[PDB]
């Protein structure tokens, strides 16, 4: 059950794992065939959660990508 | 006369935060500059190893529930590689005026309160529950599992009167053993000290420093903190030792749970050992109360008879009951 | 690029940075094929992400008038 | 409302277990009204059988310690929490949770009686050391003597004796034993002013103690209006929901012979700043005051700007 | 009086919803018993479980785990402390807890469910000529739903502590003392609460916190609150005190009151390498933070500069304040003040972070290990700050400028002087 | 009689965190200040080796993930380039006491376990077990992957008795294998002295170094921490391990782990070899249960037939379980 915002795509990773007795899994978020970031969240989250947990990176990129490639300015 | 409506008493016996450090043997008595020893984080993986259900038998549901990882985080605490021994220091405060509550509602109960605890006083000294309190403090039993397979563990007690120490004691806490009660000069002297304290005859301060000899890099037992669970939420750390200012520590309260293991006197049996004091004597490893209130022999209906009806116990039972007011409590309806 | 010898139309990946509700530009589809004159699924059928699963590719003219229409390229 | 003749310096207590939360709104440090009514019971202890009377405090918090965690996937934060014995039936207890911290806070105490009169003044300090070295300050147990051999002595200071200049220099003398930690005041009049500045939108009072002491983020005219202290929130003191009442009439009093009545908490906002910023050391001693009339029981710090 | 029409149609929806769970031998006595008090008999329910439970607006249950007492529910006003805040003016929505152990919450329900636009659930707890209809039947209905409307909102009278209440001495002013009992302001700390889920959630709090985290604009700001921290309620079982919902187990969340310096008991700031050389270097995220703080501020105004310039010289106090508390908490964090390698300000840093007189520093180093030397230490301490605050050209244009200039030069000589003044 | 609903079990045998040094062979003698290995990173670039979906095989794909891999930066740890020996240092505990619980419900369920346990020793002592624990002490099968082609391998155990060395062993490693349980003198006077700690008869308190001739710079392996999450605010760190201030370091778990490999009794086989005692005696390399509880030979079903109906079992199976109690854990409903 990927997750798909815009170009950005966040994959689980197919086999969970058992952190603090609670199941987990790894979601990959991806920016094509780049790999942005990997976190570890549970199950019994919600596709809203997953989203707003990579949110922070994803507004990151936004800012990054703004600030180098905004055009010129003359005065 | 009857009970009155509150009923509060401050606890007598305040220690502190029961602090850890590591060393060499025989740099014992240079032991001032020894480093703590603080928590580290390690990760720990693990299988399926407590009970299944019998609808949970299920061999393939089994080699299934094996093959998902079972991973924690635990705070872990241990000693130096090359040293091997750990000393614990606490300071230990007796007060005295260990009949007055801290509240009251009735003037009459609490002046026959403090007639019984002086005629109490009067028939004997607090001999017996400063002999007790002194052993606990002879053998390392604050040392809970630190103790537990140690090869040597030695006690200095030094009394400080003014800025300057007033006078030390040197024990063998091996030697002194966990369930009888013995008698020595410089245990009974200790004992003259925390009784002279109890009685309000002056204010006793105390530095409790143990040396247990465990090993090189072992691991010790600080105290574990409580983490109420964020259940919804992710896996926690499910292990966390409580540290004062980077410093593995013992509670001040697993200290004075400590010391007043004095109890041999329940009625289920004697050779189990002594029990900490409290109303309604349960120890929570046991799991079980012993002094159970369909007996007469737990701590409110003897204060009851001795107070309110004039019958006064057998003398190890109102050592019990002094021994739970100078433990303390918030008793009443 | 305008040269059209040089030009090749956008894959759905290079498509949804401008087209989605997680674009950069963040204009849906619905609102994507009201700029261009189409309807919802025939823009959609620009959208799958393979050439099997019913898709075509967008023209030179509608893609440029697109990102006209979307303020990213000024497309004189 | 009482100037103090001389000033005693209770210099480093270090205290285990104190409470935490002493409110239902906050949780950080203890309520003054703790220190209030710890020179009172010294008032009541050994400050009455010296022909001495005290009044207030200055509590400056040279260092907290909380038994607090942050639970792994939230901002937020949960208290830290002690195994109480088991029931009589031995099945587990009721969680009740409180709020223990460590604290090293030194205390500053007014004198206005026979101070240096009938006793000198090293004679009553120490004697008021050893008295308070027995007691307990908010809840927990103030630690003993441990190897801070060198912070041992007070140092009761004549307030207004001496020259002016003299006076001045002598307690910046006395807060230079004071730098480590920042004294505690009271800011009603800057509640007020931005009160009264804020209802020009709408008229609340305890959504202002709600905006005074946040991280107000405002948008692109993405800056953090601030303020140019340390405002924190404070139990400003007691209001009384309920009438006066007799010693009998209400049960399960905690005596018998005191008056009774149902209380509500006012809360407040009060200012940690460094002591050098206050060039009168009188101005930091937080006073309690009771207007029986009425529900007020307030402490705070008045004559102090 | 809606009983009669639409008060019936409220029993008939509370029929159906208790008739939802209707079965053939024991939900047909269910529904029997539902419509005992369904039609017009709904003072039979009222008589059963409406007013054995009631509660005030501030509950005695979280003083103790079980401590007997009244949960008073008055004090509507009491403004007489113009510094504080709490129940002086609740006014808007004081909501009350059904204080007891009562299960029955259709009573608490039927309360508010003909309260809004009928005067049955408003007049049913007392004067009751609305409930003469609002019952819908003859004299003995009416007068059982109004026993138990008055029964409901009853207060208790007769005052009750206990030892799990919290009873204090307040000192009396030259006299004795009273005794106090706080309750718990059940109804503020819901109002809080539902300010803080405002505040913290919220589609207006999602919408600036995603405003402020790309860098656009909103016509709103938004709020966020530190260190707050958590308290549960009873346990497991967060409805033995009510006000306590499902998603509100027991939440019970504080603001913080803290003083400034939270952490870092180890010394932070030593005299390194990179830092004994360069003693202004700063090591501080709050001295930092301020620092960025007040070099942002570099716009004039027209008008505001009258009361900017005073806060740009509040905030410059308070940065040299931080400066003062950082050098006595590294002076308390130094037992042996030694010089090591690239601790070459140590004329300067050594000097002004000095500790106590070693054997090297003796009184023959009474210049050099012994001196006071504040005007060094002085003049890195405004090289810092000129380096944090560099001012613009035409800055000193306006008085802001002059006024910036004059209380930089008027901090500086306040260190000058405590450091003179703390120079032996 | 039914069994306690808390039951718990304190480990006996704790090891210390093994600690990593490095050294020249031959020198080992002299091998006090041997410096420690260092845990160091590096660039790792991933190529494409995962088996695909097949929904994702198309030769387009695979190319256009091939031009761009992805890099990681990764903890490693090896030998100097002069230092052909890896020496690995820690100290173990054998304490004793091995039947009594540390936590129980039930008197008469911990009094009816005490006297099995008691006879359990009555009928034979501590020799099978402590001669097995002898066994994996003298391999050095707590290298875990260090001893995997290593050329010599040679255990120095120590007996420390007091603040100085009481005896020491010198054992060959490869000689005596990872299969089967010879018999040797010093392997049985070592076995004799883990078996006088476990009857709680002494205090043993064992150093066991390990030197393994691997080769220059080579690659060791430590413990290896565990990653919840990985973003370009770190390296991209994919691997970390684990270290004790600055050496590269063996969990204690782990060499727990590999001190009970002893297990040779379940049903399954006995070709494959000895696995460690657990219950339901699992192996996570294989991610299969021996000893499924399907089968009447789990630690659980063994323990309530012993222990509750009197039904003892073989002595194999006896000796597992109470190999299980040495290794402690929490039993329970």
């Amino acid at each position: 059950n990927a997750i798909h915002i815009g170009p950005f795509s966040i994959t689980p990773a197919a086999r969970g794992l058992h952190y603090g007795g609670l199941p987990h899994h790894q979601w990959t978020l991806y920016y094509g065939p780049r790999e942005m970031a990997i976190k570890t969240l549970p199950d019994s989250y919600t596709s809203s959660e997953v989203r707003d947990e990579f949110s922070d990176i994803i507004a990151e990129f936004v800012i990054d990508a703004r600030h180098r490639y905004a055009p010129d300015v003359l005065e | 006369l009857s009970t009155a409506s509150v009923l509060a008493f401050e606890r007598k016996l305040d220690p502190s935060d029961a602090l850890m450090s590591a060393g060499a043997w025989a740099q014992r008595d240079a032991s001032q500059e020894w480093p703590a020893v603080t928590v580290r984080e390690k990760s720990v993986r693990g299988t399926i190893s407590n009970r299944l259900k019998t609808k949970d038998r299920d061999p393939a549901k089994l080699d299934a529930s094996i093959q998902s990882p079972n991973l924690q985080t635990v705070d872990v605490a241990n000693l130096p590689s090359d040293a091997d021994t750990l000393k614990v220091r606490f300071t230990l405060r007796v007060l005295g005026g260990a009949g007055t509550p801290s509240a009251c509602n009735d003037a009459a109960y609490r002046d026959k309160l403090l007639q019984t605890v002086a005629t109490y006083v009067n028939e004997q000294g607090f001999a017996e529950l400063a002999r007790r309190y002194a052993h606990n403090l002879a053998n390392a039993r604050f040392l809970w599992r630190n103790r537990v397979g140690a090869e040597a563990v030695e006690v200095r007690i030094n009394h400080i009167r003014q800025g300057e120490v007033a006078r030390t004691w040197r024990f063998d806490a091996l030697a002194i053993g966990l369930r009888d009660f013995k008698a020595d000069a410089e245990l009974d002297a200790l004992a003259e000290l925390i009784a002279s304290g109890l009685s309000g005859s002056g204010h006793v301060l105390l530095e409790v420093v143990a040396f247990a000899r465990i090993g090189d890099g072992q691991e010790v037992f600080p105290s574990q903190e409580l983490i109420l669970d964020k259940g919804d939420k992710k896996g926690q750390k499910s292990k966390t030792l409580y540290s004062v200012r980077d410093a593995a520590a013992i509670h001040s309260q697993k200290i004075g749970n400590a010391l007043r293991t004095i109890d041999t006197w329940y009625p289920d049996e004697d050779g189990l050992g002594p029990i900490a004091v409290e109303p309604y004597g349960s120890v929570t490893s046991q799991g079980k109360a012993y002094r159970q209130p369909k007996q007469k022999l737990d701590f409110y209906t003897l204060l009851d008879n001795w107070v309110l009806r004039d019958e006064a116990p057998a003398v190890e039972q109102q050592h019990y009951v002094i021994a739970n007011l100078i433990r303390g409590g918030v008793f009443g309806e | 690029t305008h040269d059209a010898e040089e030009w090749r139309p956008p894959t759905s990946w290079e498509l949804r940075h401008v087209v989605g509700e997680g674009s950069f530009t963040g204009v849906s589809g619905a609102a994507a094929a009201a700029l261009l004159g189409m309807s919802a699924t025939n823009f959609r059928k620009y959208t799958a992400g393979d050439s099997a699963a019913n898709r075509q590719k967008i023209s030179f003219a509608a893609w440029h008038y697109l990102l006209d229409r979307l303020g990213v390229k000024r497309a004189s | 409302v009482t100037d103090p003749e001389a000033l005693l310096l209770l210099p480093r207590l270090s205290i285990q277990n104190a409470n935490a939360i002493s409110s239902p709104l906050t949780w950080g440090f203890p309520s003054p009204g703790a220190f209030t009514g710890f020179v009172h019971a010294l008032q009541r202890r050994v400050g009455i059988s010296l022909d001495i009377e005290l009044d207030g405090v200055g509590i400056v918090c040279h260092r907290f310690e909380a038994q607090i965690s942050q639970p792994a996937g939230k901002r937020t934060k949960v208290f830290n929490l002690t195994r109480n014995p088991l029931n009589r039936d031995g099945s587990t207890a009721a969680i009740v949770e409180e709020g223990r911290a460590h604290l090293e806070v030194s205390l500053l105490l007014g004198v206005h009686g026979d101070g240096l009169d009938d006793h000198p003044a090293q004679e009553i300090a120490r004697q008021v050391q050893e008295q308070a070295g027995a007691m307990r300050l908010a809840g927990g147990s103030i630690l003993p003597w441990c190897n801070e051999r060198f912070p041992a002595p007070n140092a009761e200071l004549l307030m207004l004796g001496g020259s002016d200049e003299q006076r001045r220099k002598n307690q910046r003398r006395l807060t230079r034993r004071l730098l480590p930690g920042f004294a505690l005041v009271s800011r009603e009049a800057l509640l007020q002013q931005h009160l009264e500045t804020l209802r020009t939108t709408l008229p609340e009072a305890t959504t202002l103690d709600a905006l005074l002491d946040l991280c107000r983020i405002n948008f692109e005219p993405w800056q953090v209006r601030d303020k140019p202290g340390w405002l924190v929130p404070i139990p400003a003191g007691y209001n009384a929901l309920s009438p006066l009442y007799l010693p009998g009439e209400v049960r399960n009093a905690r005596d018998r012979e005191t008056p009774l009545r149902f209380v509500e908490n006012l809360f407040g906002l009060g200012e940690w700043l460094s002591p050098h910023r206050v060039a009168a050391l009188s101005d930091l001693l937080w006073y309690h005051h009771a207007e029986p009339d009425k529900g007020l029981y307030r402490w705070s710090t008045p004559r102090f700007v | 009086q809606e009983l009669r029409q639409f008060i019936e149609s409220f029993i008939q929806e509370r029929l159906q919803g208790k008739l939802d769970k209707l079965h053939p031998d024991e939900d047909d006595k269910r529904q029997t018993l539902l419509a005992t008090h369904r039609r017009e008999a709904w003072l039979a329910d009222a008589a059963r479980r409406v007013g054995q439970l009631q509660l005030v607006t501030h509950t005695l249950k979280p003083i103790h785990p079980d401590a007997r007492g009244s949960n008073l529910h008055s004090l509507p006003q009491a403004p007489g402390q113009p510094g504080l805040a709490g129940s002086h003016e609740l006014g808007d929505r004081l909501v009350s807890d059904v204080v007891g152990n009562a299960a029955a919450l259709d009573v608490f329900k039927f309360l508010s469910l003909q309260y809004q636009g009928k005067n049955l659930l408003n007049w049913l707890t007392e004067d009751s000529a609305e409930a003469v209809q609002a019952l819908s039947d003859n004299a003995e209905q009416a007068r059982e739903w109004r026993q138990a409307f008055i029964g409901i909102t009853a207060v208790k009278g007769a005052p009750a502590s206990h030892s799990l209440a919290k009873q204090l001495y307040f000192p009396l002013p030259g006299s004795g003392y009273h005794l106090l009992a706080p309750l718990f302001p059940t109804s503020l700390v819901h109002h809080v609460h539902a300010l803080l889920r405002e505040a913290r959630f919220g589609d207006a709090a999602k919408a600036a916190r995603e405003a402020r985290s790309r860098q656009e604009s909103w016509p709103h700001g938004f709020s966020e609150y530190p260190n707050l921290a958590i308290q549960k309620f009873g346990g497991t079982k967060p409805q033995n005190i009510s006000q306590l919902n499902s998603e509100r187990y027991g939440e019970n969340w504080l603001l913080p009151s803290l003083p400034p310096h939270w952490q870092r008991q180890d010394q932070r700031a030593p005299i390194r390498h990179s830092s004994v050389f360069e003693h202004d270097f700063g090591r501080s995220p709050e001295v930092s933070r301020l620092t960025r703080t007040l070099q942002r501020l570099l716009a004039k105004t027209r008008h505001n500069n009258f009361t900017i310039r005073r806060y740009r010289a509040q905030l410059v106090g308070q940065i040299c304040d931080e400066a003062l508390q950082y050098a006595a908490r590294l002076r308390e964090l130094e037992p042996g003040w030694s010089a090591t390698p690239g601790c070459q300000l140590h004329d300067a840093e050594q000097l002004w972070l000095d500790p106590l007189r070693a054997q090297t520093d003796e009184t023959f180093l009474q210049r050099r290990l012994r001196g006071d030397w504040p005007a060094e230490v002085g003049n890195r301490f405004a090289n810092w700050l000129n380096r944090a605050v560099s001012s613009d050209s035409q800055i000193l244009g306006s008085p802001e400028a002059a006024q910036w200039s004059q209380e930089l030069s008027k901090e500086l000589t306040m260190f000058k002087e405590i450091l003179e003044d703390e120079r032996d």
